[PDB]
This record gives C-alpha cells, structure tokens and sequence, in this order.
C-alpha cells in the first residue's frame, strides 16, 4: 500500500501568506489529487491531476511535484481558504488519502477568558457532579487546563473539547469538564482550574467553593 | 446536474451488519468509464477509501476491510450498495459515495454525496440531561459566561439554541464528547455582560430529535 | 548530388527522326530506372516513355509505335528516338530518373 | 509465398489550422518499412525497418523528394476535389491514395493496384489490366484528365517494372524478416460464465504473416455459428494476435476443439483442452 | 461516418510483476480525427507511442497505441478513445484473459 | 520506391 504523509499536520497562515502543503508518498505515484473538506461538508476535488484546478477552484491554488513528493500552493491566501486538504493517489489501487493538513487562519495572540462553573443542584441530586471550566476567545489552540480539586493534582478525570476557529475573529474556545461522583465530589472543597497559554504571561486560576 | 445521496441506518449495535445504499441521478453507471466508490471519514479523522464498483460490475476493495466489505450495484434503479458484516465501534464514521468517471480528465471523486453518519455502539437512544451553568456570584467588570450542560444523550445529533434562537450572536456550542459510558456529552456556552445577568432572562433550547425530546431549561445566576 | 545533362532537342520537321539525350553525373546509381515526360505550353505534364535498368519499355498510347526509349548502362545515357513527329508533339520534354526523384532541366522540342 | 508492396497516402484538410496534414506509409507484406509525416519534426522520409536503414543517402533523398511531390499534389487534389463536389471551404476532408504491386511465388509481377478515395469512399481506381479507370459520378472529369495525361501508362510502367524490382530488392534485403513465417503460439483458456455454461477460448499469439484461420469443431463440423472471433490484432513487435472462443455447456469441453491454420504450421494444430 | 473498433490487450500473456506492452488497437474508424489515451486506474499514461496512420481496403483507418506496462493483481488499465461518431468517449477496460 | 510523378485530380 502507498501511504501518503503530509508534512504539516497543522498549518497556520494569515490572509496574504503564501501557503505550501507537501504530500510525500512512500512509493512513486503517477499523479496526486488534492481534496478540500471544510468542516461539515463532503470533500471537494481541488487539484484533479497534480496541477489542474477542478471546477470552481480559485486561480490562487496550484499543484506541483512529481514522483514521491507533491505540493499544493496558495499564492495569496484568503480567509475562505481555511479548510483541510487531503492528498489522494490512484496509481496503486488501495487508494489512500493523506492524513490531512488542517489549514487555519493565522491571527494575533489572544488570551483566554477563563471561567469556572460549579456542578448544578439538579445534577447533584442525580448522583453525579460535573464541574466545567471554560476558555473563551483565545487564538492559539495550544492551551491546556490543569484541574485542582483541593489544591491536589487531578489528571485523568477531565475531558476537553475545542470549538472550530471562529469565522468572525479566528479565535478558538475550549472547555474542560471534570466528572466526579457525588461521594467523590462532596469529599473535596475549593475546586480550582489553572490554565496556561502562549498569550498568558502567568497561569490564570479560577476557583469556587 | 449530478447528484449522489447515501442512505442507511443511523445507529447499529456491535457485530451487526451495515447496509448502505447510494442512489444517484444525472449519470448512468452503465456509461463506459463510470464508477461509484465508498469513502468513510471516522469522526474528524482522515478519509479512508472502502470499495469501488465499475460500469462492468468489477469490484475493488480496501485490503484492510476486504473480508467484511461487499459492494454491488443496481443500475436499473440507479443505486449502489455497500455491506459491512460484523461491524465494530471502529466503523463509526460518515460514509460517502463518490463518482469516478474516466471519460473526461478530472473525474476522480468529482462528485460526492452529502454523507451518512453512522454510530456503532451498544448504547440505546436517550434524551439529554440538560443542566444549567450559572455564572459566578463574584461577577467581574465585564462580560459573564452563561451556559448549559447537555449530558447523557444518544445518538450524537443534538442542537442547543438560546432564547429559542434569539441569542445566536455570541453562543459557543462545543462538539459532543463520547464519554466512557457510551453516551454523548455536550455543552453550549454564551457570554453576556455582567450588568445583564439578573435583570435579563436566558433559556437554553435543545432539539434532540433522535429521541424526540425537546427541553427548555432556565438559566439564572447562582445563589 | 545528381544532375541530368539532358539535351538533343530543337526544331524538327514533321515526320522527322529526332533523337533526344539525357545523362546523369554526380551519383553513380541512377541507372536503376529512368523515364521521359513532356509538357506542352499551357498543358499539364504528360507521360511519354520509361525504361528500366534491364531495358523494359513502356509508352503512352499517343507515342506508341513512333517513339523509342533506349538506354545504355555503360555510358549512363538514356535516349528517345522520335520518328514521325506530328505537330502535336511540340512540347518541352523532361527526362526524370526515378531513383533520385529528380527532374530534368527541360530540353525543348518544337515541330513545324 | 506471395509478397506485396503498398504505399498509403492520407491528406486531411485542416480548414483553419494550417496546411493539410500528410501521412505516407509504405508496407512490404505486413511490415511497414517507411513513413512520412508532414507534422513530424523532420520533413524527411524516415525508415521504420532495420533492413532498409542500409539504403544509400541518395535513396533517401529520392524518397523525400517524391513524397514531397505527393504531398503537394495531394494538397492541390484536396483543393480541386472540394470544387468538384461544390463543398464549403470550412469543411474538413480527407484524401486517401494507395498503390502498389503484388508478386507471386516465382517472383514475377502478379497484380497492380492504384486506388483513390475522397471522404473515405471510392473516387477513382486503376483496373486490373493497368490500362483503364473506374470512376464515380464527379470522378469522370478526373478520369478524363488522367487519360489525357496518360497517367495510366506511367502507372503501369511503375507497377509492372520498377515496383516489382524494388519489392524484390527489399525482399532480398529483408530476407530474415519479410521472408520469415513465425508459427503461431497457441493456448486454450477456460473461464466460467455460469454453473451450466463456460467459455472456451483458443489463442493464437505472435504469428507472422497476419493471415490465419481459427475454427471450432464439436468433434466434427465447424462451429463458426456460435464462435466469438476478433480481428488479427497487431502485437506491436512485428507479429500478430487472434483468438476465437465458444461456450461449452459445462462439462463437454473435450467435445470442442479449435483448429488453427497458418503457413508456419507444418501440420495444422488441433488443441483439445 | 464510421465508428472505431477498439481492442485493448497485451503483447504477451499477462503475468503480474513482469514487464509487458499494453496495446490499444483502434481500427475501422473514419475520419482520421481521433484521440486515444491509455489509462491506468483512470489516469493517463505518458509515452503512449502509437503507430503511423494507415487504412484498410475499405478506406477505414486503423491505429495502434502501445505503452510499456507492468500488470499487477488489482490495477486496472483501460483505453479511452474519442471520435466524431462517439457521443462521449468510450472506455474499454483491459481484460487479462480476453 | 514511390511513384515519380503523380497527377493532380
């Protein structure tokens, strides 16, 4: 099987930056085809044979390369260019796509507006407690949340989900949810969540009783 | 116009048999150089090609799923079928049928279907346990974040609206998180000015139609 | 390079016995097959005669029985005896060697 | 046994994309030995066979001059035939011309052809006596002009006396290529159509010359009535291919036998599977 | 006027992994305006050296396009022709044993 | 070889 690897797993470029995705094939492929999948939609053919723009593809895109190394290039990025791009081959019939190059809009740094939410009473009476942290409107998705139960380290009881890049100001939003049992919850007080970020000078902690 | 439309079950139990169908219009699978292929996308992961059927009833499969996959066509009714026997939780994906036409250069997956999302788990359909996320009492001198927790629902399709669609300006709805119990958890969050917390009303409307459970929970500042 | 030093034409009386000539120089393999043509002023080119290396003869029906195509391998010469020239035969003649794809310079034959 | 030398000339009229494209190909038996393309890199007659690459440079100059004369005459021919048939200039039309000579076993003249076609249908041709023409409705004037120019007699001179001699020279030069007879290499292929019918195919691969006969026999008479047969396909290396397939009713394959007939077969083969 | 007859085949019987020549013998067509592409999984092969345009007794042209190719177990090769008589290009898949 | 002189139609 010809497995295709795309060198940038995630790539951030501001509108106006020349963007170059690169797809590397383990074996020589006659052609490489590129698909664009904006989230929530079916993938769209973009470069139908190694250089050729598909129908409706803007002229700013271009394909190149041959053999075991191909590339998709954006001469001048637009905001609508932000999507996932898969490199696909047909030379060997176990048709393989790339792992995807999520192309995101580069934006100036923003700091996460952290919040903490105590478990609700109607949820507490149901036998479980979930305390939810929130990171609002920060650009670099490299944020990571540390959960403090009673100043004690908690590592494996939180699930974290991130919204897609906002279409208005290209800024993310992240929430970490710590799920605990009623007995495991009522045996600690002064819960806290501390988050560090590339835009935060020092970690910011939000706490509650 | 060329149209492809997948169909099939939305939820399956493990070890069951999946039967997808792709009914297409605008082109004939009997045309020379024509084909329809099945591609699946696990959640948000990369695309995976499953099977391909030709105009002359020649079938090409993915070797990693060749024993499970079965593809067939019915060109009289313009349909293409895919059968995955003994499905597992790893078969949870959005399934696409894509047309391949050799007549003109550029027909490699030139048209795709809208995709049929399939969830394979042993859980059962359940309505969300909507909960409120009251803003903290020590309100800041800026905006405060409301929210609602949408917990323990299945399957994945759920939509949360605030004031029945009147607060779509700054609401963040986070993607569902498949918990260890097999049920999904989702949280919608809106941000509002601190000076509009107690004087203004805020309600969260969920529309979990797979369980036919409409819930409208009131959000108020924490005591 | 090859050249066809064709000559021997001129003004002849009706019923004459004119004897055209044509020879080749520069290439020593032209003797394979050579033929004669003609083109009256205002008329298209017309076949007249042809002779092979072995001496096989071919004539048009107009010149059959009154013209004579002849060759000699040793001297590279090819000739065209033209007994009984009717006044229709007033034309510029073209000796052409079939091997080289080369046309002669147009020896002129005029008959009163 | 019998040999033949043929030349095929094709002129297609590009109405607004340059002067007409001219292709001239020469064949001895089934082997193409010369070519000329007016759109090729070199406006020269190029050899397509190894045994003719040893002809002298003056030979190639003569071939190039004569093929350019053919190209020019075919351009004027397209221009004249458009007027003869009163066709619009915007139309694209093709002119095909074939002439050549055949040779018997004892290496004498046997048959002489010169045929002319316009738009893929017969226009004018030379009769077997090499002295008269067969003409179409508007080809009568072409026949009259050709008889006035006495082109029939020059054609007879070329075909009977120098076409034969050049064919003999090519045969002696290509003694190991043109005079060879590659015996067919044969296979029987069994494939299943259903549980009650199967297809039995009789292959004949890499034979020369192209003539061959494949007959299916049901332990008896020929079976050309239900046999699938393809045209002798050119293998590409100078040889030819052909296969013939029937349908066996799932178990009576031994009743079916294919008979392959070829000059290179000492005794015609009889496969049975 | 006349529609082409296509035969897609190999020079030698196909054994996977051994180099071979994929022929696409387009014959019997008229006029000569044709486009022929040899495809591997629907992708055009380069260097599709063909033959010089000739014609048969009935003035119908025949053309042979041939590439060098290596047959494999599940890769499919086809020949896509286009002609005046063909409403859409007609693709003939190469059958390994036909 | 080819024909020397071929006439126009």
């Amino acid at each position: 099987q010809i497995v295709l690897t795309q060198s940038p797993a995630i790539m951030s470029a501001s509108p106006g930056e020349k963007v170059t995705i690169t797809c590397s094939a383990s074996s020589s492929v006659s052609y490489m085809h590129w698909f664009q999948q904006k989230p929530g939609t079916s993938p769209k053919l973009w470069i139908y044979s190694t250089s050729n723009l598909a129908s409706g593809v803007p002229a700013r895109f271009s394909g190149s390369g041959s053999g075991t190394s191909y590339s998709l290039t954006i001469s001048r990025m637009e905001a609508e260019d932000a999507a996932t791009y898969y490199c696909h081959q047909r030379s060997s019939y176990p048709l393989t796509f790339g792992a995807g190059t999520k192309l995101e809009i580069k934006r100036t740094v923003a700091a996460p507006s952290v919040f903490i939410f105590p478990p609700s009473d109607e949820q507490l009476k149901s036998g479980t407690a979930s305390v939810v942290c929130l990171l609002n409107n920060f650009y670099p998705r490299e944020a990571k949340v540390q959960w403090k139960v009673d100043n004690a380290l908690q590592s494996g009881n939180s699930q974290e989900s991130v919204t897609e890049q906002d279409s208005k100001d290209s800024t993310y939003s992240l929430s970490s949810t710590l799920t605990l049992s009623k007995a495991d919850y009522e045996k600690h007080k002064v819960y806290a969540c501390e988050v560090t970020h590339q835009g935060l000078s020092s970690p910011v902690t939000k706490s509650f009783n | 116009q060329v149209t492809l439309k997948e169909s099939g079950p939305g939820i399956l139990q493990p070890s069951q048999t999946l039967s997808l169908t792709c009914s297409f219009s605008g082109f004939s699978l009997s045309t020379s150089g024509m084909g329809v292929s099945w591609i699946r996308q696990p959640s948000g992961k990369g695309l995976e090609w499953l099977a391909h059927i030709y105009w002359d009833d020649d079938k090409r499969y993915n070797p990693s799923l060749k024993s499970r996959l079965t593809i067939s066509k019915d060109t009289s009714s313009n349909q293409v079928f895919l059968k995955i026997t003994s499905v597992d939780t790893a078969d949870t994906a959005t399934y696409y049928c894509a047309r391949v036409y050799y007549g003109y250069d550029g027909g490699f997956f030139d048209y795709w279907g809208q995709g049929t999302t399939l969830t394979v788990s042993s859980a059962s359909t359940k309505g969300p346990s909507v909960f409120p996320l009251a803003p903290s009492s020590k309100t800041s001198g800026g905006t405060a974040a409301l929210g609602c927790l949408v917990k323990d629902y299945f399957p994945e399709p759920v939509t949360v609206s605030w004031n029945s669609g009147a607060l779509t300006s700054g609401v963040h709805t986070f993607p569902a998180v498949l918990q260890s119990s097999g049920l999904y958890s989702l949280s919608s969050v809106v941000t509002v000015p601190s000076s509009s917390l107690g004087t203004q009303t805020y309600i969260c409307n969920v529309n979990h139609k797979p369980s036919n459970t409409k819930v409208d929970k009131k959000v108020e500042p924490k005591s | 390079q090859v050249q066809l030093q064709e000559s021997g034409g001129g003004l002849v009386q009706a019923g004459g016995s004119l004897r055209l000539s044509c020879a080749a120089s520069g290439n020593i393999s032209a003797v394979y097959t050579m033929g004669w043509y003609r083109q009256a002023p205002g008329k298209e080119r017309e076949f007249v005669a042809a002779i092979d290396y072995g001496g096989s003869t071919y004539y048009a029906d107009s010149v059959k029985g009154r013209f004579t195509i002849s060759r000699d391998n040793a001297k590279n010469t090819v000739y065209l005896q033209m007994n009984s020239l009717k006044p229709e035969d007033t034309a510029v003649y073209y000796c052409a060697s079939y091997y080289h794809g080369y046309w002669g310079q147009g020896t002129q034959v005029t008959v009163s | 046994g019998s040999h033949s030398m043929r030349y095929f000339f094709t002129s297609v009229s590009r109405p607004g994309r340059g002067e007409p494209r001219f292709i001239a190909v020469g064949y001895v038996d089934d082997t193409q030995f010369v070519r000329f393309d007016s759109d090729a890199a070199s406006q020269r007659m190029e050899p397509r066979a190894p045994w003719i690459e040893q002809e002298g440079p003056e030979y190639w100059d003569g071939e190039t001059r004569k093929v350019k004369a053919h190209s020019q005459t075919h351009r004027v021919d397209l221009g004249t035939l458009r007027g003869y048939y009163n066709q619009s200039e915007a139309g694209s039309h093709t002119v095909q011309r074939m002439y050549g000579c055949d040779v018997g076993s004892d290496w004498r003249f046997l048959r002489g052809y010169h045929q002319y076609a316009y738009d893929g249908k017969d226009y004018i041709a030379l009769k077997e006596d090499l002295r008269s023409w067969t003409a179409a409705d508007a080809a009568q004037t072409t026949k009259h002009k050709w008889e006035a120019a006495h082109v029939a007699e020059q054609l007879r001179a070329y075909l009977e006396g120098t076409c034969v001699e050049w064919l003999r020279r090519y045969l002696e030069n290509g003694k190991e290529t043109l005079q060879r007879t590659d015996a067919p290499k044969t296979h029987m292929t069994h494939h299943a159509v259903s549980d009650h019918e199967a297809t039995l195919r009789c292959w004949a691969l890499s034979f020369y010359p192209a003539e061959i006969t494949l007959t299916w026999q049901r332990d008896g008479e020929d079976q050309t009535q239900d046999t699938e047969l393809v045209e002798t396909r050119p293998a590409g290396d100078g040889t030819f291919q052909k296969w013939a397939a029937v349908v066996v009713p799932s178990g009576q394959e031994q009743r079916y036998t294919c008979h392959v007939q070829h000059e290179g077969l000492p005794k015609p083969l009889t496969l049975r599977w | 006027q006349r529609t082409p007859k296509i035969q897609v085949y190999s020079r030698h019987p196909a054994e996977n992994g051994k180099s071979n020549f994929l022929n696409c013998y387009v014959s019997g067509f008229h006029p000569s305006d044709i486009e022929v592409d040899l495809l591997k999984n629907g992708e055009r092969i380069e260097k599709v050296e063909h033959s010089d345009l000739s014609f048969s007794k009935d003035w119908s042209f025949y053309l042979l396009y041939y590439t060098e190719f290596t047959p494999t177990e599940k890769d499919e090769y086809a020949c896509r022709v286009n002609h005046v008589t063909l409403s859409q290009p007609k693709i003939v898949k190469w059958d390994r044993d036909m | 070889s080819l024909l020397m002189w071929i006439t126009q139609c």
